[PDB]
């Protein structure tokens, strides 16, 4: 016989006759494999990039503006890792380019970009 | 000495664990990572305590346990001293499951005993019990789980291999059965409603015939959809089946000494994870 | 039809992880770069928020949960999590800015009220249960203040 249900703090207790209680406080194996996520600095700087507005159907927060770019994550990864390659290439193809020099008309700008 | 605990429950905030074993005692622990310090032992049953279950802290510290002595015992911590405040044994056999409702419903309890009954015990203004019972299953009820909702409902797993979905009705004042589902060849051990307020609703029904059917209803209308999690019998009889709050992960406690975990993928079918 | 392909890519491979898929969808959304269904963006968002909550990263899961389009779901997810996990979400300033996302005053104190009833507050209540609080209180200045609050 075994028993196991999910915790409020989504994690699992199972029969375990090796502890003291007769159960095991198991930290559920997280699929989330990406180091900088567990460091709270990343999250702070990431909130710095957002504009939160209350909803038009309730007072709960939801994002109105985001300035997140594939670019931004790159500081938190090794330039050698394949991950870094993914995020970089993604930046190159998707993040907006800026062209600082003024251009005669705007279709030109588009061409330069 | 604790060779066979049958159930354990965690509180809303997870600071206080309550295991219950076969020696009739219910031990309360103050958990802290590695160190769960035993804070209490509770002796008041005349048989193995099958299940324990805290209530919503909105109702202070209450814990309804059900044991082999056919009696449901409500307990309560009082200034750091536990006391059996109430009891509800209108069931003529071993009481198996006991699970509180969503706290929006009041302080409702859900008892499910082998006399083919399932009760919903309200606790009135005097704190006294207001039992309104129904007959659930023929040869006995192994489990009964609540449903969240925003038109209340619950599920029951039977000894006649049924899985029933009951709903409240003001006309009847007793929960009127609205839909039954057939798919197991042996005692439906455990049934679970998923707390996912998402596009559809999910039910994981583990059973003795080593199957776990998943009843996914499209919505409020179109009936359920039978889906044998995997199409091979598990190496041994399955016991428990629990959903995760955040995520809709399914945990399966088979009598094969590991707990498996199954997640839904974009096929709609279920895949192991761990 | 990025989305079309994205959906195709989803059912075929796992090369794109939960986090990445969410980040991608969000960037493209908030930069006009591309278009995704409210439902696909919410799907991605749910998945990542959940992974995060499995990692005991409640602040971060909370932040992600806000990119939900469906207001009902956002409400539920957020509420549920804040109330269940208020204690941890009230430590540092990096946790403060958190509860200064725009977590509703109500939700925060309400959650905090629950944590008090369960550990055995009054200003929050001032902002049945009231009778029980009066019960617990059973000085003159406090009584007067309570009276003023009731009048208000």
């Amino acid at each position: 016989y075994t028993f196991a249900k999910f915790s409020t703090g989504s994690m699992l207790l199972t029969k375990d006759i090796v502890g003291k209680s007769g159960v095991s406080i198991k930290r559920l194996p997280t699929e989330l494999q990406r180091k900088f996520l567990f460091d709270d600095v990343y999250l702070d700087k990431e909130i710095e990039k957002v504009t939160i507005e209350a909803r038009k159907s309730n007072p709960y927060p939801q994002i109105s503006e985001s300035s997140l770019l594939f670019k931004d994550a790159l500081d938190y990864m090794e330039k050698t890792s394949s991950d870094y390659n993914l995020w970089k290439l993604s930046s190159i193809l998707f993040d907006p380019v800026s062209y600082p020099y003024k251009t005669d008309n705007d279709q030109v700008k588009m061409a330069l970009l | 000495h604790n060779e066979l605990i049958h159930d354990a429950v965690l509180d809303y905030y997870g600071k206080r664990l309550a295991t219950c074993s076969s020696d009739k005692t219910i031990k309360i622990f103050e958990v802290e990572g590695e160190t769960h310090k035993l804070i209490d032992t509770l002796t008041g049953h005349e048989g193995p305590v099958w299940r324990v279950d805290w209530a919503h802290p909105k109702f202070g510290t209450i814990l309804a346990s059900c044991s082999y002595d056919g009696k449901v015992l409500i307990w309560k911590e009082e200034n750091g001293r536990w006391s059996q405040i109430a009891v509800h044994a209108v069931h003529s056999a071993s009481v198996n499951s006991v699970q509180w409702a969503p706290h929006e419903y009041g302080p409702l309890l859900l008892v499910a005993s082998s006399d083919g009954k399932v009760s919903v015990v309200e606790f009135k203004e005097n704190g006294t019990t207001s039992p309104i019972i129904i007959d659930a299953h023929a040869i006995g009820v192994n489990s009964a789980s609540w449903a969240p909702a925003t038109s209340r409902k619950f599920v029951t797993g039977g000894a006649d291999n049924l899985v029933k979905i009951w709903k409240y009705n003001s006309d009847a004042q007793t929960y009127v059965l609205e839909s039954t589902l057939e798919g197991h060849s042996d005692w439906v051990r455990d049934v679970a409603w998923s707390p996912t307020v998402l596009l559809r609703s999910y039910l994981a029904s583990v059973s003795q015939d080593r199957t776990c059917i998943i009843w996914t209803q499209d919505n409020e209308q179109g009936p359920w959809k039978k889906t044998l999690l995997k199409e091979e019998k598990f190496p041994d009889v399955l016991w428990r089946a629990s959903w995760s709050l955040s995520g809709n992960v399914l945990a399966l406690s088979g009598g094969d000494n590991k707990v498996t975990l199954w997640k839904e993928n974009l096929e709609g079918k279920w895949e192991p994870a761990g | 039809n990025t989305e079309k392909l994205y959906k195709e890519v989803r059912q075929r491979t796992n090369a794109l992880d939960v986090q990445f898929c969410w980040y991608l969808i969000q960037t493209l959304r908030f930069n006009g770069t591309r278009v995704f269904s409210k439902e696909t963006s919410d799907e991605a968002t749910f998945a990542f928020a959940a992974q995060l909550e499995f990692a005991q990263l409640h602040g971060h899961s909370l932040f992600v949960s806000c990119f939900l389009n469906d207001d009902k779901a956002a409400e539920d997810t957020i509420k549920r999590l804040v109330m269940r996990e208020i204690t941890l979400l009230r430590a540092s300033t990096n946790d403060h800015i958190l509860n200064r996302l725009k977590i509703p005053s109500q939700l925060i104190f309400n959650a905090q009220a629950l944590k008090d009833r369960y550990e055995g507050s009054e200003v929050q209540n001032l902002l049945d249960l009231a009778e029980m609080a009066i019960v617990t209180s059973l000085v003159q200045n406090n009584e007067l203040k309570t009276l003023r609050e009731i009048l208000n």
